[PDB]
Formats: C-alpha cells, structure tokens, sequence
C-alpha cells in the first residue's frame, strides 16, 4: 500500500497472508470467507511468464495477522490447503482476466475477535456500491513505494468510471475488472502496490451495514502514479463461478 | 526477515 | 459475514469508516 496508514487491530479480520513454505516468505493476500475457504488472484498461484506454478503443498495460509514478519502466537492461525481452484478462463497470456481462485483449507478455522469472514455481494449490494466516487477499502503488507511496512496497511480509494479507467492505459480491460483511485487534479493519493496482490477491496453497506468484498487486488503499472489506477477482478461478475465450486466442492 | 514458524507447521 | 467482533458487534466505529459511508452520497 501507497499512503494508506497502519490498519487497527482487528480492523479486517477476514485479511490472509499467502505465505511460502521455503523460503518462507510472502507470496500474496487473500480474504477468509467462510471457516474453509480462501479467495485469491489466480495471477498469485499461476504466473508462467515468471515461472510461477504453485500447488497446494508449497503453501501456508496465515489468518488474524496483524505483523508482517513475526509468528503472532497466541493471535494467527496458520493452515494448510486441501486445494486450489484456478477460474477456467483466467488470462494470464494477456490481460489478466479473470483473476480469481479459491481455497479449500485442509480444516476449518475458528473465527475469533481477530478471525472473521467478509460477505460475498449480491446483485442488489452491487448494484448500489459499484459506482463511480463511492469509496472503497484495501489492505495488504505489501510495497510501501513504487519499503515493506512492519503491520498491515490500509487505504480508502474512490471507484473510477470505466472510460478514463480505459484510458489510463494500453492493456485491454474486461467487464470483469474495475480501476480505482483519485485523479491528479482530486489531489488525495493511495493505492496498492507489488505484494497486495489477492487482497480485498472492500465496501461497508449502509443498508445492513456488513462488509462485502467486492474487488480482488489484480494489477496496475506503477504505483500511486497521477493519471493511473489500481485493477481489481470484479469479484460479482464472477460469484456464479465460485458459488459453483463451493456448492460442488466443500461447505 | 520473516521470523521463523513452528515446525509443526511445515 | 462482515460483522467485526472488535467494531460492529460492540457497535464501535473504526477511525476512517465514516469517509467510505459519506461517500455514498
Ligand atoms: C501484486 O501485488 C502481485 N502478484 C504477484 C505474484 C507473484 C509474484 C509477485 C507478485 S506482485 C501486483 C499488484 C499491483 C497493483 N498495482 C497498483 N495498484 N498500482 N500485481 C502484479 O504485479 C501483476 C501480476 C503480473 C503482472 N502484474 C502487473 O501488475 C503488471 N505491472 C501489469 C500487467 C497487467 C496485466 C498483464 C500483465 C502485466
Ligand atoms: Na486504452
Ligand atoms: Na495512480
């Protein structure tokens, strides 16, 4: 994150940390939705341009984290994954389309007044949030600057409409993505930023005033640059694809 | 500069 | 979902919520 500041505590429990084995380290986000299962960019999993391929065996999902870098012993809850699922049509020979997976934790975890899911939006919540001004929420542990922060970071973003997210750049944007970010001119700045990757964009409803995700770290060219802005998976354009997979696969 | 896990993890 | 048990459920407010909810004009 670029400008955001220190999260709270307890401030987005449904936060994970995608964490490699050896070298342990930190692959990417990832967001608790239920006691079982994970949601993440596939981009964080399968990346062939840069020789990325992960299974199953080569993670570690770190839950109700707050440090970056140490192992929070009484607060974090560590679990291995039973398996990954990679959206069939994913992009990544072009634009990245498509960039979500889901995984299914080996056991369930407990939720505590550090661990708890987020909701998944509905036509209707979607209907009323994803719109151009409306502000939005990430976090992650990633890049500080276009170094690594020692907690986690957060940032309120505004959702930008669709053309001038289109002209802000060369690659080809889909109906499942959405840009965010302030203009040059709006002088606030923030974004995510190398490392936030998989994380969640979130909004708080004013109607039932819960918290849905409605966008996934995707990518961006630069970092908190004017004239440019974050992509996120459109994650309700894509909630018939996951429904399918939980419903044929866990829960 | 990750601190380290327990083993009973990995 | 989306009920934080430090926040929501005791009915405290984080630091910046409130710019997300005003702007939702
Ligand atoms: C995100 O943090 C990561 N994913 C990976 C996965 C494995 C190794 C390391 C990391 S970093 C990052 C988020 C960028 C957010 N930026 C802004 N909001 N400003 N994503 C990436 O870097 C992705 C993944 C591959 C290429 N990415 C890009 O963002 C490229 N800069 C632009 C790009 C978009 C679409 C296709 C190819 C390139
Ligand atoms: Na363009
Ligand atoms: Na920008």
């Amino acid at each position: 994150i670029v400008e955001g500041s220190d999260a709270e505590i307890g401030m987005s429990p449904w936060q994970v940390m995608l964490f490699r084995k050896s070298p342990q380290e930190l692959l990417c986000g990832a967001s608790l939705i239920s006691d079982r299962w994970v949601l993440t960019a596939a981009h964080c999993l399968l990346y062939p341009p840069w020789d990325k391929n992960f299974t199953e065996n080569d993670l570690l999902v770190r839950i109700g984290k707050h440090s970056r870098t140490r192992y929070e012993r009484n607060i974090e809850k560590i679990s291995m994954l039973e398996k990954i699922y990679i959206h069939p049509r994913y992009n990544w020979r072009e634009n990245l389309d498509r960039d979500i997976a889901l995984m299914k934790l080996k056991k369930p975890v407990a939720f505590s007044d550090y661990i708890h899911p987020v909701c998944l939006p509905d036509r209707e919540t979607a209907a009323s949030l994803l719109q151009a001004g409306y502000k939005g929420r990430v976090t992650g542990w990633g890049n500080l600057k276009e170094g690594q922060p020692s907690v986690l970071q957060v940032v309120n973003l505004p959702i930008v409409e669709r053309p001038v997210c289109k002209d802000s750049t060369r690659i080809r944007i889909t109906d499942n993505m959405f840009c965010a970010g302030y203009k040059p001119d709006e002088g606030k700045r923030g974004d995510a930023c190398e490392g936030d990757s998989g994380g969640p964009f979130v909004m708080k409803s004013p109607f039932n005033n819960r918290w849905y995700q409605m966008g996934i770290v995707s990518w961006g060219e630069g970092c908190d640059r004017d004239g440019k802005y974050g992509f996120y998976t459109h994650v309700f354009r894509l909630k018939k694809w996951i429904q399918k997979v939980i419903d044929q696969f866990g829960e | 500069d990750f601190e380290e896990i327990p083993e009973e993890y990995l | 979902c989306g009920l934080r048990p430090l926040f929501e459920k005791k009915s405290l407010e984080d630091k910046t919520e409130r710019e997300l909810l005003e702007s939702y004009i």
